[PDB]
C-alpha cells in the first residue's frame, strides 16, 4: 500500500550509506578505519536480502489469491 | 532530490512486471471489450462459435490501438527523461501514472466515485488510488452491459419474428432457433458486421 | 548488417516457439476452417457427433496441405541462405516474413484495411505488420460466416420440407428432428459431403 | 551403423507416449465406432441412457479386440528383433509401423486419396502424410453410412406407432412416451448388443 | 513368488484409486440400477423430477447394501491375512479378486461368454468384463420394460376414457401425471421397487 | 479420549465440509421441497416459466428456516463445548450428530427401519447411521409424492371444470389458474402445511 | 527492536491463514454454485 | 465396516505425529535420553505418512466427485 | 496379453530395488566384497528406473483420463 | 516433409553425443591423442544440445496439447 | 511501434556481449592494452545484463500465457 514504499526507501538508504562510505575510503581518505565499512556493507546486504524475501512472500500470496476459482 | 539504488530499482521494476496482467489489463484498460465480445457470442445463439484465443487476441490488438495516444504521452514523459538519467523513479512513477489517470477519469461516473467516497470518507480531480480504481471498475461494468443490451436487441427481434411466422403456419412443434441461426449469420454478414462493430465500439469508448 | 550472438538467438528462438504454433495458427492460416467445421457439425442437428479431437486434426492436416507454397517460399529464401551463413537472423526474419506477408495481403478485404489505417491514424505495397494482421483476422472471420451459411442452406431446406410433409399428412404431434436426422445423414453421404466440402473450401482458399 | 543414444531413445519414447494414445486411438482405429454408439443413443430417443463411461469403455474393449492381428504383427516383428537389441530403433520404427500402414491401406475409399494427391501436387506404398486424412474421411463416410441403417428400424417403429395412434382419433397425445417401451422391447428381444457389435465388427472385417 | 518393495506397492496402490470409479462402479456393480432409474424417470413423463444427486446417492447406498457377501469374503480372506503381513500384495490381490469374479460369472448371460470367446469356470479377465457389461445391459433393459408397462397402461386407459368422454384437444399429460403419482405411491412404490431390485440382482 | 493434531484436524474439517452438496444438504434438508416445486411447476402446464435460479434459492431459504431447531441446538451444545476444549473432534462430531439422528427418526415411516435393517442384515432403537439415511430419503420421496398429489388435485379439478364446457382449453385456462392461485395466495398455506407435515 | 524469526513466523502464520480462508471460501462458493444449478 | 476405517486411519496417522512432537519436546530441552537422528528420522516418516494420507484423500474425493457428476 | 507387461515391469523394478537394498545392508555390516563404488551406481540406476516407471504411469493415466472424458 | 527434418535433428544430436562418449572412452582407456580439454569440453556441448532438444520438445508438446484442447 | 524497441533492447544486449567477447579474444592473444581486471568486469556485466533480459522475457511470457488462458 502506502508504507512498503518507506521500507524500500529505508533499504535504499541502508545500501547507499555503506556504498558512499566505501567509495570514500578507497579514494585516499583518513576518515574510515576499514572495519566500519565491512560490517556496514554486510548489514546492508542482509537487509536487502530480507527485503527481497518479503517481496517473494507477498508476490506468492497475491498470486495464490488471484489464481482462485471464485 | 534523492533516488534509489540500481538493485531496488530492478526489484520494483520486475515486481511491477509481475503485477502487470491483472493490475492493468483486467481493471484499467479494456475489460469492457471482452464483456462485449462475450455477450455478442451469446447473442448469436452459438456458444464458442469462434475460439476464445482469436477473440482474446483481437480484444488485445484493439486495446493497444485505443491506448496508443495515452501510452505515447506516458512513453515521452517517462522514458525520455529517464532514458538519459534526468528524473528518478520515485517521481517517474507519479509523472507517468498521472496522464493515465487523466484518461481513466472520464469513463468513471461521479456517482460511483461519491459512493466510494462515502466508503472511504475523503474530502473534496486529484482523487487518490484506493477510492478511484473501483470507481472505474464498477463504472465500466455498468456500461459494458448497457452496450451489450443494444447489441442483443436486433437478434432478439429476429428470433421473435421467425418464431411468430413459424407458429403462423401450424408447426408448433419444430424449434425456431435451428432455422434462426442461418438467418442470424446471414444478417450479421449482410451489414458489414465486424468492421462496423469494432469501429462503433472504439468511437463509443472515445467520446 | 550485424548478427546477434549465440546466447540471444537461441533465446528469441525458444521464446518464439511459445507463441508461433498457437497464435500463428489461430489467426494466421486456418481460422476459417474450424469455424466452418463447427457450423456444419451444428447444422447436422447432432452436436458432438464426431469427437472434438478428430476435427481438430483434419482441420490441421488441411492446413499443412494448403500451406505448401508459402512455407516453401519461406523455407528456401530463409533457411537456404541461413544454414550456410550468407545472411543474418535479424535479416532472415524479415526476408522470411515477406512472402507470408504478401499471401496475407492477398486475402484481406478492401475497406477493413483503410478502416484499420484510420484507427491507427497513419498516412498513405509497404503496409506494416502492426495494422495488417487484424485487418486479416477480420477479413477471415467475416468470410468464414458467409461460407458457413452457404453450407447451412440445404439442411434448412431439408428440415423445412420434411416438417411440411409431416404436417400436411395430419400428424401434428410428431417431433420433426427425430425423423429429419437420418435423412440429413443419408443425403450428406449420398453426395460425398466431406470430400466436396474440404475440396471446395481448399480451392476457394487457393483462389 | 548409425543409431540413437539411450537418452534420446527414452526421450522419444516418453514423448510418443503423449501423442500415440490420444490420436492413435482417435484417428487410427475406432473413431468409426463411438460415432455409431452416439447415433444409436440418439436413435433410441433416450439421450445418455447408458452412461458415457460404460460406452467409452465398451468401445475401447471392442477396439482392443479388433486390433488383435495388427498388434500381434507389430509386437512380433518389432520387439522380437528389437527387445533384445538386434536392430536399430530408427529402423525398427518403420518395420513396426508397416502393418498399421497396411491395415489403413485396406480400409480406405480411393476418392479421398485422389483428392489429397491432386491437392499436394505429387506424382504404390503411399507416404505417411497423403494417407492419413484420406483414411479419416473414408472412415467418417462409412460411419454415417452405417448409422443411417441403424436409424432405419426405430424410425419405422416410430412412424407405425404414430400412424396407429392417429387412426384412433387421438391426435393430442405424445407419441414418444408410448414408443420408447416398444422400442426397448423390440431391441432386447432381438439380442440387441450381441448382434449390433457383431455386425459392426464383421463389417470392419471386410 | 517374491514380494514387491514399499515404493512399487504404494505406487500401484495409489494408482488403483484412479481406476476405482469406472472399474468398481460402472462395469462391475450397479450400472443396471442407474439405467433402471433413468428409464423409470423417463417413464413418469417428467425429466429430472427427483434430482440426479439423490438417485445416484441412493444407488451407491443400494450397491453397498447388495455387495455384502463379496466385500465380506474379500475383506476377511484377503485383508485379514494381509494386515498381519502373511501374504504378498501381488498374490493377495488375486486371492481377493477371485470371489468378485465368482460373483460376476453368476449375473452375466449363461451364453454370452461364448459370443466373446469366439471373438477373443475360470474364464480370463479380458473376456468376462465386456461379456458381463453387455449382459448386464441386456437385462437392465428387460427390467425397465416391465417397469414401463403399468404407466403405459395407465396412459392408454386414461386416453381411451377421455376420448369416450368426448374430448380430443386436451393433452392427457397434465390430466394423467397425478394418477400415475398417486398409484405409484399407493402401491408401496420405492419399497417394493428396491426389494425387487435386490431380489433379482441377489436371489 | 485424546484429540487429533492440528494438521489432521483441519484436514478432516475441509474433507467433511466437501461432503456439503449431496450427503449434507441434498439428502437431509430439502430433498422434499424441490421435488414438490418441480411437480407443481409442471402442474401449471408451464415448465420453467419461473426461472429455476430463484426457485432453488427460495427452497434453500425455506429449508434453512425449517431446520432451525436442530442446527441451533447443534451450535449451542457443540461449538461452546468445543471451545470449552473438554471435547475432542471425534466426540464432538458424534455428540453433535446425535440430534441429527433424532430428527431423522422424527421423519421416517412406521416400518422402514425394518426393511432397511434387514437389508443391512443385522439383528434388531440402537439403529446405526448407515441404516437411517437411505431409509430417510425413501420416506422423503414417499411423503413428497403425497403432498405433491395433494397440491395436484385442485388444479386438476379446475382444468376439468374449465374444459368440460365443450378450442384449446389449456391456453385459455392458464390465466384463470394463475388468477385463482394469486387470489388464494398458495405460497403461505403451502409453506404452512409443509412445515406442519415436516414436524408431523 | 523485534526478535529474530517472529517476523518470518508471523509472515508464515498470515500466509497459512490466507491459505485456509481461501480454501474454505473456494470450496464453499463452489458447492453453492453446484447446488444452485439444476432443473 | 468401512466408516470406522476413516477415523481409524485418522488417529493412526495422528498418533505418530503426537509421538514425534513429544520426542522433539523432550529433546529440545537438552535432556539426556533422546537421540537427534532418532527424531530427525521419525519426523520425516511422519511427513511421508501424511503425504500418503493426503494423496489417498485427493484420489478418493476426485473419484467421488467424478461419479456424482453424471446424468443418471 | 497386456497385464503381463505390467507384471514384467513392476517385478523388474522391485527386484532391482531389493537387490540394491540388500547389497547396501550387507555392506554396512562390513562383509568383505563391497567397495562403496558399486552401491552408489546401483542406487542411482534403481532411482532412474523408478523415475522412468512413474513417468510411464503418469503418461498412461493422463491418457486414459483424457479418453474417458469424450462424448 | 517435417518428419525427415525431425529425424535429421535427432540424428545430429545423437551423433554429437555418441562422438563425445567415444572420445571419453578412447581417453580413459589410456590411448594417446586426447588431452582432457576435448572430452571435458564436449561433455558440456553435448549436454547443451540435449537441453535445447528437450526444451523444443516441451514447447512443441505444450503447443500441440493447447491446440488439440480447443473449445471447438 | 513495439517491435522497434524490442530490437533495440536485443541490440543493447548483443552489442555488449560482442564487445566483451572481442575484448577477451584480443586479450588472450597477448596484445598490449587490455587488462584482466577489465575483461573480468566486462564479462560479469554482460552476464548480468543477459540475466536481466531472460528474467524480463520469462515474466512477460508468463503474463501473456495467463492472459490468453482466461475464458471470455
Amino acid at each position: 500500500a502506502g508504507q512498503l514504499h518507506a521500507a524500500l526507501d529505508r533499504i535504499s538508504d541502508r545500501q547507499a550509506a555503506a556504498r558512499v562510505q566505501a567509495e570514500k575510503f578507497t579514494l585516499g581518505e583518513p576518515g574510515i578505519a576499514l572495519n566500519d565499512v565491512m560490517a556496514d556493507m554486510q548489514k546492508a546486504s542482509v537487509s536487502m536480502q530480507m527485503g527481497i524475501q518479503v517481496r517473494n512472500k507477498l508476490v506468492a500470496a497475491y498470486q495464490e489469491v488471484m489464481s482462485m476459482q471464485v | 532530490g534523492q533516488s534509489w539504488s540500481l538493485s531496488v530499482q530492478t526489484l520494483v521494476f520486475i515486481t511491477s512486471l509481475t503485477f502487470l496482467p491483472a493490475i492493468l489489463l483486467m481493471m484499467t484498460s479494456f475489460t469492457r471489450i471482452i464483456i462485449v465480445f462475450g455477450l455478442l457470442r451469446n447473442a448469436l445463439g452459438t456458444p464458442s462459435a469462434p475460439p476464445n484465443q482469436v477473440l482474446l487476441g483481437l480484444a488485445l490488438f484493439l486495446t493497444f490501438f485505443i491506448m496508443s495516444p495515452v501510452i505515447d504521452k506516458i512513453y515521452v514523459d517517462a522514458y525520455q527523461p529517464f532514458s538519459e538519467q534526468k528524473i528518478s523513479m520515485q517521481e517517474a512513477l507519479d509523472k507517468g501514472a498521472q496522464p493515465l489517470r487523466a484518461f481513466m477519469l472520464r469513463q468513471t461516473r461521479e456517482a460511483d466515485l461519491a459512493l466510494f467516497a462515502r466508503l472511504a470518507n475523503s474530502g473534496p480531480e486529484a482523487v487518490p488510488m484506493r477510492i478511484l480504481l473501483p470507481a472505474y471498475v464498477t463504472s465500466e461494468l455498468k456500461t459494458a452491459f448497457q452496450i451489450g443490451f443494444t447489441i442483443f436487441i436486433p437478434f432478439l427481434i429476429i428470433d421473435l419474428v421467425i418464431a411468430s411466422v413459424l407458429m403462423a403456419l401450424g408447426m408448433m412443434m419444430v424449434p425456431p432457433a435451428t432455422i434462426a441461426l442461418p438467418f442470424k449469420l446471414m444478417l450479421f454478414v449482410l451489414v458489414d458486421g465486424w468492421q462496423l462493430l469494432m469501429g462503433s465500439l472504439a468511437q463509443s469508448f472515445y467520446s
